[PDB]
């Protein structure tokens, strides 16, 4: 009931840091990590004999309401056009809330598309997907 | 016969002489997947300065050519019960 | 509260502008972008070196309510049959209603396609998919 | 709010007419036109420098409750087997209800695919999917 | 108001015939076309020249409710197994059910599928798919 | 509305009989039988001149409440690993109910794929599609 | 009415252990298999000779609720970045709850992917695909 009795991690026990300072208005984030794993077939015999790993495919994606200014273009995240160039790698960590500790972090993270989609009356949202060089943690 | 709803489908066997005299007579449990039948003729083309000039020796040795697979499960044979790799 | 002191854009404090004119009865303007990012892979590792960039890619969608006078055929961005030759390069920003502030530009647009419905008892609609090169922003 | 004043367009003060007669009892008609847009990308630089265009890939989607006669097949419009031989190119136009001013035209349509659809006891429903040399207009 | 002067096709008011003999209990007849229409592109011009027809495509979907007895197989249409190849051209009508005059016909079909399915308290549907040849109609 | 006197099949007035033996609490099943029909066609007229037939694309579905014991796999039908092998040719009949007179049989199934699913609080379902030699009946 | 004399399982009667230990928070644990079933087609008959097994295929997806300890991280099963070299062969099995008798075991697996969302006022998940190589059971 509690949170500091409670079991379960929630949107509301986590916070979104990136480059050291907390997102603002998001409303989803999710990670997929694939490891292309394949069994090893064999002649004579129908059923695979171990796995093996081929590619690191990890990705997460970003979804936020446009702050009024400061969004991730603005403030020096996304970029547009040649500015993709210059935009070095960018860190990202999940963190919890009461003490601050690591979740999970992604060390270099590297954008591969931007949404941001206006509509008639409603809130202005915003998509960004990252893939990453290697996800890790620490406690 | 094919299987045209008036017979049903016959298979392949193939008759080998027997090293003793006579023969044996071996048969095919699944017929083959690809199956293809060359005609090639011995006919010459030359071209002349002023004509064409065609010219034929008759019917070539035709080529027979098929590829299947042998059936996995059991299957009885006419002297035995023989699986598809001792086929 | 109040348009001045809220921080995130609502779909009332934002204006379309095409050619330089303000757009009577737009729904959607969804902007989308995609870096063609993907990693190279290499022999003698599981996991991707750095992310690296293959082509640029951006589109912008807008969809309108079919006005009577001043349709896109009539501001002259769409065209139908072989006219559109005699077509250039379109041009489209997003503005802050409450102040006339640019937010963002796309600096050269051209049509996908110009998807229209007509339907029983139902208002009738344009859709335009622009292709565009670049997007950027001052101030 | 009135016919006389209202900004919209919708589908009452729209008319149907192929062949120089009005279509009957239609319930939605779309239409798709892409250029088949395509960016010109370049070694050394990641972002395309023109799009150009490629192929007018033009169509018009049109259903219909069936009329208990005079429908498309029998009044000449549509075709079976072998008729759709002799059934020369057809001209459709959209058209606005108290002037019968052109709103758009399409030189010259042809039949695609022709869906008649019969369902327990519901209406009888029918779809025709055209596709046009060119697409026009005159105010 | 009455069967006699609406002049629209209500599901009430048609017949579906086959073999030449009414069906009991059929639920769906869509029939649908694809004259394969593709016109021909030329390199010197953005538009197709003319639009030219490619391969003629005929499908018929019946979905009827599992009768007792004169179900599909029972009335010789559908079979199970090698017994197909001894099946010959089926026919199909669908027609005016207050007069008994002939719609459209379909003149020579064959199946492409028999889906069958049983469910928890459900009543047991047929459907066929059949392919057919032309489509025709007198009067 | 009795059972004596009905004209259509329903899920209450069948049984599924596998291997002499009634399936208990099955939820659904689902064949299709499709024989690959393809017309013919021909340079010079559009359209194909006769049907042929290619494949006997034959299936049966299952899907089933799990039994507490005596199940698919634990009864032996199912199979799990190199046990597939071994789990050689099984037969199965839909039977109506009163009578038990043949509806439809299936001489000769076999496994393609075997999905058994636990979820939150819900009853565990399981589902099994099976493809068949030659399906047939007698009366 | 009562646990031990149901005869079919709900969700409340089953555990889902894994490497030796029960797992507290999980959701769904539905188990896939495809044995690439794909009888001889022969020429000369329109129906397959004999349905013939080409190559066994396992999967099994767990999706759990993420606890705050003792995430499929902390159990060691799942893992971020090159780290998924050091691990081993997982183990599986689904128990009765009211006895601690196997039901079945998935005797060896080895992870695909491990899908994980945070979103706003909503319970943070973990997911995981293993595949495997083999099932089986006693008692």
């Amino acid at each position: 009931a509690s949170e500091a009795k409670q079991t379960v991690h929630t949107g509301n026990t986590v916070l979104l840091m990136i480059k050291g300072k907390p997102v603002g208005r998001a409303q989803s984030a999710s990670g997929q990590r694939e490891y292309g794993t394949t069994g090893v077939y064999e002649i004579g015999s129908i059923m695979p004999q171990e796995h093996v790993y081929l590619r690191y495919e990890g990705t997460i994606t970003v979804e936020r309401l446009r702050m009024k200014k400061e969004n991730f273009a603005d403030l020096g995240y996304a970029s547009l056009g040649e500015e993709i160039l210059k935009k070095d790698i960018i860190d990202i960590l999940v963190v919890d809330n009461l003490t601050k500790q690591v979740i999970i972090s992604y060390h270099g993270c590297s954008a591969n598309n931007y949404n941001e989609t206006w509509q008639t009356n409603e809130i202005v949202t915003e998509e960004i997907e990252f893939s990453y060089l290697t996800a890790s943690d620490k406690a | 016969p094919q299987s045209d709803g008036i017979s049903n489908l016959h298979r392949i066997a193939l008759r080998f002489p027997k090293e003793g005299g006579g023969y044996d007579m071996y048969r095919f449990k699944v017929n083959p997947e690809n199956y293809t039948i060359d005609s090639p003729q011995r006919t010459t083309a030359i071209k002349t300065k002023s004509d064409i000039v065609i010219e034929d020796y008759g019917k070539d040795i035709e080529v027979i050519n098929f590829t299947g697979t042998t059936g996995f499960r059991p299957v009885r044979e006419a002297d035995g019960l023989k699986t598809g790799k001792q086929k």
